[PDB]
RNA sequence: UACAAGUAGUCAGAGCCCGUUAACGGGUGAUGGCGUGCCUUUUGUAGAAUGAACCGGCGAGUUACGAUCUCGUGCAAGGUU
RNA sequence: AGUCUUGGAGGUAGAGCACUGAUUGGACUAGGGGUUACCGAAUUCAGUCAAACUCCGAAUGCCAAUGACUUAUCCUUGGGAGUCAGACUGCGAGUGAUAAGAUCCGUAGUCGAAAGGGAAACAGCCCAGACCGCCAGCUAAGGUCCCAAAGUAUACGUUAAGUGGAAAAGGAUGUGGAGUUGCUUAGACAAUCGAGUGACUCUGCGCCGAAAAUGUACCGGGGCUAAACGUAUCACCGAAGCUGCGGACUGUUCG
RNA sequence: GGGGCGGUCGCCUCCUAAAAGGUAACGGAGGCGCCCAAAGGUUCCCUCAGAAUGGUUGGAAAUCAUUCGCAGAGUGUAAAGGCACAAGGGAGCUUGACUGCGAGACCUACAAGUCGAGCAGGGACGAAAGUCGGGCUUAGUGAUCCGGUGGUUCCGCAUGGAAGGGCCAUCGCUCAACGGAUAAAAGCUACCCCGGGGAUAACAGGCUUAUCUCCCCCAAGAGUCCACAUCGACGGGGAGGUUUGGCACCUCGAUGUCGGCUCAUCGCAUCCUGGGGCUGUAGUCGGUCCCAAGGGUUGGGCUGUUCGCCCAUUAAAGCGGUACG
RNA sequence: UGGUGGCGAUAGCGAAGAGGUCACACCCGUUCCCAUACCGAACACGGAAGUUAAGCUCUUCAGCGCCGAUGGUAGUCGGGGGUUUCCCCCUGUGAGAGUAGGACGCCGCCAA
């Protein structure tokens, strides 16, 4: 005879992270970053969404930033 | 200059991407040898399969 | 006995045991200790069985310190059942011993007293080992 | 062909006996090398899993009406009963 | 698509103790107990440790960009499928007992669906991908005394155990190479005498520990003191790999 | 890790997860099936835990005051990631916890799920800039069918109506086995049957060796003294493959299963006999270890038994393997 | 000097001094606009009696904090080997810690 275990379950993992590349052309709208808080900062044309995303404002070239000492940001540059 | 690279080794047991390399050099068969230009491109694909082909300045 | 006042997790996994030992590689506090050639889980049955062994062989006579401390918890399923149905119970407490650790360290006594008391102490080891002095 | 250890063949090969759809021929085979049937089912079967005694015959994606795609042909903003 | 170059996301390996836990010794003591170190929490100095700790933090892998060099894939739509029992091996983990030819993931390979050579035999290991023919040649892994193709090769060492050709704690004047050190012709050490001797550390190769059932049976066999091991060198053998010669078919580009 | 029994079934968070993402197990930890009319929106303003020092009640801990004080607090709630130009605390005014939508993304087999600048309508707060389509973020949910309610420039079976249907809004599921077989469902079969499986258990084999049997290491001790005649705590290392198991690799188009009988055969970890060392060996007896597998190794009572106990012998009444021969 | 920006504490904390006429403060009023869960503390609105004591500005310091190599080492991609819970070798890569050292501000714009 054999007991059992009280664990056995998880969530749905959520495709968090990066989801266009440094030096990537973006259209306005892509998301660049899924995240729960803000490990990465709003930088310049770049929106923070009501859970935390990332997402491009205008069409531009995506810059992933360093922002002061600890944090960072992402931003979108327009081409030209 | 060129080199020239021959395939030593086989591609059988070897993991994909070295199999890759080594076709992406036009190497199809063993003990076949391509000419190709020495340059940093070049080079840096024989440093990634070295232990399976043999280089000779032309 | 040596074991933990409590535990943040009763159930932890096994781990590896590669590589020399991180710290307490010298003899730091005592004169003399002895050093683990080899990784192995030591038991706090194993250490206290060499703890008397030494203590009991220098008379009271000088001081001992225990450089390892058994945190980690293992288990073990009863006996006689299948595999599955959830991890083992907790049955005991190592310490991760890797190769380069002093083990125990002494001081007080001679060389000879040293030498000789943690040579009864390494018989209660399932490691090899070597004598050592602070340099 | 009666000193031999054999999935029975295969490749090598004397000797002997023949003589053809005339071919760098036919029969036999001392001896040497190599070699665990076929099928099914399997991660994997020489399998100590399955099936067949042998031989012969018979024995399994068809047709109808609809649908759709490719190809072909006729006509074409029409085509067809 | 590969590679180089450049940029980026991320918290593993390692490490560290800045946080959270765990934790060793000393110093010094709130305070609580027998005015006291009688014992003491914090504090402080040093010291350990962590899948669910992180002040840190790789290699790789990943996402891109720009050219270059190379390569020929890629995408879309439509017709037709089969597959949804996987296996072992290496590496990274869990479960297990850091058992299983166990189980469950990740990753690469091979098998599956892969014949050939090697590993005695041996799907999954090593080498290597069989269009077909040849009584040509060169190689791979693995080999070169005989079975059995090729060295009874060369040079310098090691081993005496058939170690090689299963097995640990531990035990030991085995033996090779290093190094440290005490004592000694002002006579050591052994038992007055006459040259060494006696402790330790690291290390190579051996020894004991080592008992199973049909029959040697833990090199495939013979047998081997090298035909073993280490280091180096050169020959040669060795595959259905590659080359040569001839033939067939398929594709691409211009027969 | 056979089935039954137990446990579990959907959603969220973490770890395993191998520094993108994803990633399994009846792996390791926890939460959810809400709550809030402010705990939402906005404007303005602010800074927390704890300690030290001083204080009538008042004490370690209420309330002051001072200094120190990256957060050692708080963030409705699990956890993680965030947060002090606060996402934490306070106050004023409010209802954007808006209607129509939505370039473009993420996620993804599908169904769903997620983010979204921006445009229009009409607002809230603000001097304005502006912010606001609930809440620091990520759970708090359930397809279709069918039925109810509200709205409606839609349809209305000759026509006008109506019945009824459509469309938009919304309600009715622990359909929790949570992609929901029916609106509606428990047992027994040793009276059993068929199709299948060694995909999967019971026998034996195999792998493993936790357990088991045997052998060792260290030597604290016991033994008047004395570790080592004999025994050997605490710990440590092996061998075997006879035990109980683990695994599920051969066999389910059959590999008969306990005990006995008949016939044995092999191993040696030796029960007897042979030869020895040590002895806490006076002798006779013994103990222990070494060599030794040549041969030998009983008749009964009870029980299906094996085993075991007992009776009576014996030089001895060995232990194991051989599909528990 | 004041305002107002940019730059990772190399900008900070701490310590010791120095400087104010104008400017910036503290400061002195609460009548009014406005204000405090109580208070002109603060926020407001007004003033200039005097003070550089504090803030602010400028210098000196490495005590703490911060930045930080080189070399070595851990780890590790790839390729091999072994006695395989692990270990070793080779081309490459390469931390963390520790340390040399750096650093008590650097670059604007406007006004006076
Ligand atoms: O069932 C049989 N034998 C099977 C093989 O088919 C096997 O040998 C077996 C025997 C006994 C057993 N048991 O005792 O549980 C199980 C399987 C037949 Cl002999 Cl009846
Ligand atoms: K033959
Ligand atoms: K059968
Ligand atoms: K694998
Ligand atoms: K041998
Ligand atoms: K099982
Ligand atoms: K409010
Ligand atoms: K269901
Ligand atoms: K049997
Ligand atoms: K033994
Ligand atoms: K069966
Ligand atoms: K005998
Ligand atoms: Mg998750
Ligand atoms: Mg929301
Ligand atoms: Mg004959
Ligand atoms: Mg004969
Ligand atoms: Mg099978
Ligand atoms: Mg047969
Ligand atoms: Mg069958
Ligand atoms: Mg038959
Ligand atoms: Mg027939
Ligand atoms: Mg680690
Ligand atoms: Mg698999
Ligand atoms: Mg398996
Ligand atoms: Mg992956
Ligand atoms: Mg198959
Ligand atoms: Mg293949
Ligand atoms: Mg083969
Ligand atoms: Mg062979
Ligand atoms: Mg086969
Ligand atoms: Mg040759
Ligand atoms: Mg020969
Ligand atoms: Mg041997
Ligand atoms: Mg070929
Ligand atoms: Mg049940
Ligand atoms: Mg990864
Ligand atoms: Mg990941
Ligand atoms: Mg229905
Ligand atoms: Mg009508
Ligand atoms: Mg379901
Ligand atoms: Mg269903
Ligand atoms: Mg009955
Ligand atoms: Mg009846
Ligand atoms: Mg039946
Ligand atoms: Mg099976
Ligand atoms: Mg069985
Ligand atoms: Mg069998
Ligand atoms: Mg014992
Ligand atoms: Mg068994
Ligand atoms: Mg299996
Ligand atoms: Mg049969
Ligand atoms: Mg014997
Ligand atoms: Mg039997």
């Amino acid at each position: 005879g054999v007991g059992s275990t009280k664990n056995g379950r998880d969530s749905e993992a959520k495709r968090l992270g990066a989801k266009r590349a440094d030096g990537q052309f973006v259209t306005g709208g892509s998301i660049l970053y899924r995240q729960r808080g803000t490990k990465i900062y709003p930088g310049e044309n770049v929106g923070r969404g009501g859970d935390d995303t990332l997402f491009a404002k205008i069409d531009g070239t995506v810059k992933f930033e360093r922002f002061g000492r600890d944090r960072k940001k992402v931003s979108v540059y327009p081409v030209a | 200059a060129k080199l020239e690279i021959t395939l030593k080794r086989s591609v059988i047991g070897r993991p994909e991407d070295q199999r890759v390399t080594v076709r992406t050099l036009g190497l199809k068969k063993t003990n076949q040898t391509v000419v190709h230009e020495d340059n940093a491109a070049i080079r840096g694909m024989i440093n990634k399969v070295s232990h399976l082909v043999s280089v000779k300045e032309q | 006995m040596l074991l933990p006042k409590r535990v943040k997790y009763r159930r932890e996994h096994r781990g590896k045991m590669r590589g020399r030992a991180k710290g307490g590689t010298e003899v730091h506090f005592g004169e003399f200790g002895i050093q683990a050639l080899e990784a192995s889980w030591i038991t706090n049955r194993q250490i206290e069985a060499a703890r008397i062994a030494m203590t009991r062989y220098m008379k009271r006579g000088g001081k001992v310190w225990i450089k390892i401390f058994p945190s980690k918890p293992y288990t073990a399923k009863p006996l006689e059942v299948r595999m599955g149905s959830g991890k083992g119970a907790p049955e005991g407490w190592v310490a991760v011993v890797k190769p380069g650790k002093v083990l125990f360290e002494i001081s007080g006594v001679s060389e000879e007293v040293a030498r000789e008391a943690l040579r009864l102490a390494s018989h209660k080891l399932p490691i090899k080992t070597k004598f050592v002095k602070r340099e």
